[PDB]
């Protein structure tokens, strides 16, 4: 096994957790603001952002609308094991990290000719391991599969 | 979801009189949508068969035929 | 309304016609 | 009584079909029609004659005979019971399906097969209503090529009206 | 698809240490399998990306990554930002266009006084 | 109004017309052979070609071939700006190429209230079918306008030159028209218009 590939779909992982829950954090800023003013109180240091981007609950131009407690929370704690996965994976990541091998390979490449099937499943079922309302038929379940 | 906020010819058919619901009793109680259309019906294939097979003659006596019934004791006046 | 209903049919008077076309 | 007439050059004119079908027999009406859009002649016609011994004597004469415009002058002379079959079996011939229902009645054209839903289905046509009764009768809900097959009428809503017995019984007639 | 992605991702693998090992086996073997090194196949363009990735896997070897929940969040909020402010970009150049259909729609098309009769894309930048 | 051409009757058994439609009928009156409408004076006539009338029955008798087989308050000095046109080529074939150069913050000092000043300058091809003399036509011109400046123009007798096929990978900002962002650059910080 290669680890460049292994380190490759690490990397690729990590971004796309980074991307998921930077999308939560977009749809509903509160759940960043929620969060960040409560570790104000116990990291001093702590800087926070504008209070008028908190009450209009907006993160740039756009005021975003206004969502009920029990979502933000859900979402929170969904975030919460995001995190931990992205944890996971650094971690083994950080543990882990001619020419006639590459004909060698591409050779063996050759097996099983007749394999017919589509695959579109690596990023595909990822992105989608990850994503808002990945439960339901269509829209039914803020919950990601 | 993303509500941001920031900081054919419909009177010629009816004019023409066409797709205007309208049957024809005496062919398989077909369906006509104008009545420039069944007017044309008068002069058919079909409806000269319905006829001519039926036993009532062709052209120009039974134009203004619809049941299969009238026409006969018509065609006995024939 | 019931003299509009009460027409007799076109074939009905075609018999009373000697040139019925 | 009518004739068809083609190959005709648009330059041919009106008076000039008269004038060449005078000598064949007596000519009653001629439709020539005459484009609208393009302003011109189509190239086909049509003669009514007197009769229709006229227009079939000018059918054999006229047919392959005068030659205008270098281009050679064409003539030409100018309702049945439908049964429903549902679940056919995969097996199922249209062939077979002919051999099937010649026993019950003659068929005046040859049946369709299409698929609904997976469902084979098709349309058989029968010349008589009665004979169209005896498939029905015989053949409805039964098992053929080990499967169940239903036969009853196809819509026009389905046909088998008592107008319908009437008005097929004359057609038979 | 499972050979295409193995054999891209492969030569992808190899040419992000060497780039000769390739160049060699095209003139060795003759093969209508690696035709996607060619910038005409469209999954070279994808391929360009593994081995960006696997070039970027490179980058640290060597080096640990340490980072910690609150820099995850921090970094997170600010790729939100990011977004948010792309999205501003958007609909500005959405609104100038609008614009410029509007004068175009509505200027004399009419008012000629001409004189006379008869790599862009490079020069649209700054250098 | 009649730009002084000659409409010949119907009945006169049909030089090259305008548009073969409008005609005169046995009587002096002007009608529309597919519209079959009478009109009683040119201005009338003139109402029924601009009219959406007119066009549909243009359009449904190409359905027969084919079957057969901002604008009030516009600031306007009326300033010949200066171009430099120059006979270009690459691959394969010719294509043109102007350089039209703009003031030098002489003017422009007085008007600055972000009024379309963000617009940048517009071209279009027009038919010489229609001009405010109506003599002679049968050629087009790449009209390029700006708002303050005169509108300038540039005969093209080619049917087609530079036309190209597919240039970018078809992304989709249509700004104008396919024509502008195709092949227009705009120095808007030294105020210089090129096109090809
Ligand atoms: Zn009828
Ligand atoms: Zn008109």
């Amino acid at each position: 096994m290669n680890l460049l590939e292994t380190r490759r779909s690490l990397l690729e992982e990590m971004e796309i957790i980074e991307n998921a829950i930077a999308e939560r954090i977009q749809r509903n800023p509160e759940l960043y603001y929620h969060y960040i003013q409560e570790s104000s109180k116990v990291f001093p240091d702590t800087k926070l952002p504008r209070s008028s981007l908190i009450a209009e609950n907006k993160i740039y131009k756009f005021k975003k609308v206004k969502r009920k407690r029990k979502q933000i929370i859900l979402q929170q704690h969904e975030i919460n094991i995001f995190l931990r996965d992205y944890q996971e994976k650094q971690q083994t990541f950080n543990k882990i990290n001619f020419e006639r091998k590459l004909q060698q390979l591409e050779k063996e490449l050759k097996n099983e000719d007749e394999n017919f099937e589509l695959d579109i499943n690596s990023k595909k079922d990822k992105y989608a391991l990850f994503s808002s309302s990945s439960d339901p038929s269509r829209r039914t379940n803020i919950l990601s599969d | 979801e993303g509500a941001e906020q920031v900081d054919m010819p419909y009177w010629l058919y009816k004019l023409h009189g066409l797709d205007r619901e309208y049957r024809c009793e005496i062919c398989s109680n077909k369906v006509y949508n104008g009545r420039r259309t069944f007017e044309r019906h008068f002069n058919e294939e079909r409806h000269i068969y319905h006829l001519r097979c039926l036993g009532i003659e062709p052209s120009s006596v039974f134009k203004g035929i619809t049941k299969i019934k009238e026409a006969q004791e018509l065609w006995k006046n024939m | 309304k019931r003299r509009k209903t009460e027409k007799p049919s076109l074939s009905q008077l075609k018999s009373q016609v000697p040139y019925p076309q | 009584n009518t004739v068809y007439v083609g190959n005709i050059d648009p330059r041919i004119t009106k008076e000039q079909l008269y004038e060449l079908f005078i000598q064949i027999n007596p000519v009653l009406r001629i439709k020539y029609p005459k484009d609208k859009v393009l302003q011109a002649y189509q190239g086909y016609a049509f003669i009514e004659f007197y009769n229709q011994g006229d227009a079939q004597y000018a059918i054999k004469i006229m047919n392959n005979t005068v030659r205008l415009y270098d281009r050679l002058i064409k003539v030409r002379q100018v309702p049945i019971a439908k049964l429903f079959i549902k679940n056919l079996a995969d097996s199922i011939d249209s062939d077979q399906l002919v051999k099937i229902f010649n026993k019950f009645g003659k068929l005046i054209r040859e049946p369709e097969i299409f698929y609904l839903s997976k469902l084979k289905c098709a349309y058989v046509y029968f010349e008589d209503f009665e004979k169209a009764d005896l498939a029905i009768k015989s053949l409805n809900n039964q098992l053929v090529a080990n499967n169940r097959i239903t036969v009853d009428y196809a819509f026009k809503n389905g046909k088998g009206n008592a107008k319908y017995g009437d008005d097929v019984d004359r057609l038979l007639n | 698809s499972r050979r295409d992605m193995e054999v891209i991702k492969l030569t992808a693998r190899y040419y992000a240490k060497d780039k000769s090992i390739v160049e060699q086996m095209i003139s060795k073997d003759g093969e209508a399998r690696l035709n996607f090194m060619n910038s005409s196949h469209p999954l070279h363009k994808t391929f360009t990306d593994f081995v960006a990735q696997y070039k970027r896997v490179y980058s640290f070897t060597g080096q640990e990554i340490k980072k910690s929940k609150r820099t995850i969040l921090d970094n997170c909020f600010e790729r939100t930002q990011y977004w948010e402010f792309e999205k501003d970009k958007d609909r500005e150049h959405d609104k100038l266009v609008e614009l410029c259909k509007i004068q175009f729609a509505a200027i004399p098309w009419d008012k000629f006084t001409q004189v006379a009769k008869f790599d862009l894309e490079q020069m649209r930048l700054r250098r | 109004l009649s730009k002084g051409e000659n409409v010949p009757y119907t009945f006169q058994d049909e030089q090259v017309r305008s548009n073969p439609y409008i005609y005169k009928n046995h009587s002096g009156k002007l009608v529309c052979k597919l519209c079959n409408t009478m009109h009683m004076s040119w201005s009338s006539v003139e109402r029924h070609l601009g009219g959406k009338k007119h066009g549909l029955n243009v359009l449904r008798r190409g359905i027969s071939i084919e079957k057969s087989s901002x604008x009030x308050x516009x600031x306007x000095x009326x300033x010949x700006x200066x171009x430099x046109x120059x006979x270009x080529x690459x691959x394969g074939s010719v294509g043109l190429a102007i350089q039209v150069n703009y003031s030098s913050e002489v003017k422009e000092n007085s008007v600055d209230s972000d009024d379309k000043a963000k617009v940048p300058p517009l071209i279009r091809i027009v038919s010489g079918l229609e001009l405010s003399d109506t003599k002679q036509k049968g050629k087009k011109f790449l009209v390029i306008a700006y708002e303050p400046f005169e509108n300038i123009a540039i005969e093209l007798p080619p049917n087609e030159i530079l036309f190209s096929e597919n240039n970018d990978m078809d992304n989709n900002n249509d700004g104008v028209d396919e024509l502008n962002k195709k092949c227009t650059f705009w120095d808007a910080i030294s105020k210089l218009y090129y096109v090809q």
